[PDB]
Parts: structure tokens; sequence; C-alpha cells
């Protein structure tokens, strides 16, 4: 997150870390069992950290679960990043409390001027790299989809939305994917992709997720 | 090789592509230059890879 500040330790519960190695993605837990992440998150020897703040310190909150499925949505396509969506089973539940829960699913679609929290441990530089080791928040709107597609013609799908600032200065960046968009408390969006990070005119992409609830909760129901 | 548009995942790695579109060639990096069958034709590069080439 770049332009970011400090959440706070444990304030985005559902707020996990896919760790393979190490810190790769993020994802945002939507019950006990189940983590929402992008399709391009995926990787092998996922293990979920949940109730993490600093990444690189066991501070005693965290609950490290394996990853067991996933499930990638059926028509993503990595041409397009269409369909950036993707979820993956815990191998047990995590125990939810105040440091580890779940975040509502939208029952309705945001749209432009919806502020929502974007948060992650990815970088904070717009212009090299710097990786905290604390998870970072940004406030930042839906934009219209004017802007989004202007800024990127022919990329944007109906299932792709641009938060953030035109100005540039704020965004989600590298190590960021995955992670969560909350909007007045539901999960509107998954980091995904952009053309670097918090440039001016180029706004981050975002899986839009208020496209998916039927097939998440069909495949949470099968799966 | 340069590219103009340059986009990434947000993940790590990054996965970058050049999304110039150009008439009848793409970068000269280019593994998998993806055209059209138009005259001219329109080409873009589809190679995904950690980092962005500088601007043209
Ligand atoms: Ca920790």
């Amino acid at each position: 997150i770049v332009g970011g500040y400090t959440c706070g330790a444990n304030t985005v519960p559902y707020q996990v870390s896919l760790n393979s190695g190490y810190h790769f993605c993020g994802g945002s837990l939507i019950n006990s069992q189940w983590v929402v992440s992008a399709a391009h998150c995926y990787k092998s020897g996922i293990q979920v950290r949940l109730g993490e703040d600093n990444i690189n310190v066991v501070e005693g909150n965290e609950q490290f679960i394996s990853a067991s499925k996933s499930i990638v949505h059926p028509s993503y396509n990595s041409n397009t990043l269409n369909n950036d969506i993707m979820l993956i089973k815990l191998k047990s539940a995590a125990s939810l409390n105040s440091r580890v829960a779940s975040i509502s699913l939208p029952t309705s679609c945001a749209s432009a001027g919806t502020q929502c929290l974007i948060s992650g441990w990815g970088n904070t530089k717009s212009s090299g790299t710097s990786y905290p080791d604390v998870l970072k928040c940004l406030k930042a709107p839906i934009l219209s989809d004017s802007s989004c597609k202007s800024a990127y013609p022919g990329q944007i799908t109906s299932n792709m939305f641009c938060a953030g600032y035109l100005e540039g200065g704020k965004d989600s960046c590298q190590g960021d994917s995955g992670g969560p968009v909350v909007c007045s408390g539901k999960l509107q969006g998954i980091v995904s992709w952009g053309s670097g990070c918090a440039q001016k005119n180029k706004p981050g992409v975002y899986t839009k997720v208020c496209n998916y609830v039927s097939w998440i909760k069909q495949t949470i129901a099968s799966n | 090789p340069c590219c103009d548009r340059c986009e990434c995942t947000k993940s790590i790695p990054p996965q970058c592509r050049c999304s110039d579109v150009r008439l009848n060639s793409c970068h000269s990096a280019c593994k998998s230059c993806a055209c059209t069958f138009s005259i001219p034709a329109q080409c873009f590069c589809g190679d995904i890879n950690d980092f962005c080439y500088k601007p043209c």
C-alpha cells in the first residue's frame, strides 16, 4: 500500500497474509474456513496467516493454517485477468475472535464514489521497493468506469473496477494482490493489478466481488 | 525493447505484461508477439515477466 497508514494491530481482522516461502499476496477471510483472494495469487504451498500485524514477528495472535483447497474461478483468464478471484479453503477452521474475523460479502454492488478501505503488506513505494513489517491501510474511493477505462484502454471488464486517486500517491501495490477492498463493511474488491503503483492517472484495478457472490456461496456449499 | 503501457499484477513476483498495441511488430524482446490478421496487423506482446520494459 502506497500512501496509506499503519492500520493498527488486528484492526483489519479479516485480512490474511498468504505465505509460501514469503508473503506474496493477501486475502480476506469470509468465514471460519474460507478465504477470498485473487486467482493470480494461486501458488503451491500456501499457508494462510491470520491475525497478523507484523508479518515478520510472531506477536501472539496469529493463526497459521495451511490452505487445503484452491478454487479458482472457472472463467479466470490469465490473459485478461477477468474473473480474478479464487477461494481458498483452510485445512482447519480458524478460531474467530476480535482479532480474526470474517468480512461480509456484498448483497449489492458498490459504485463510483463509494469509500473503501484497502489493506495489505505490499510495497509502500511508488518508485522502488519498501516492504512494511506491519499492515497498511488506505482509504480510497471507487472511481468512475470512465476514468478506469480511460486509464486502461481495452482492459477493464465488467468484473473489474478502479479505486484510488487519479492524482497519484495512494494505491495498492505489489504484495497487496488478493487483499480486501472493503466498503461499508462489505468485501467489494480484491486487489488485482495496475500500471505500477500510485502513479498519476493509473489507479489500481480490483476484482469486482459483487459479481461473484452467488458463485462463492455455491462453491462454499459444495466444497 | 520498450513498453509504454505496462501493467502488473500486485502479487509477488509481479506478473507484468506490455499492453502496447503496435502495427506489424512488438517490442524487440517479445517472445510471443500476437498479431491480428489485418492490414496492417495490430500486434501486442503476450510475454509475462516480473518487470516492465522501459518506456518508449
Ligand atoms: Ca506476526
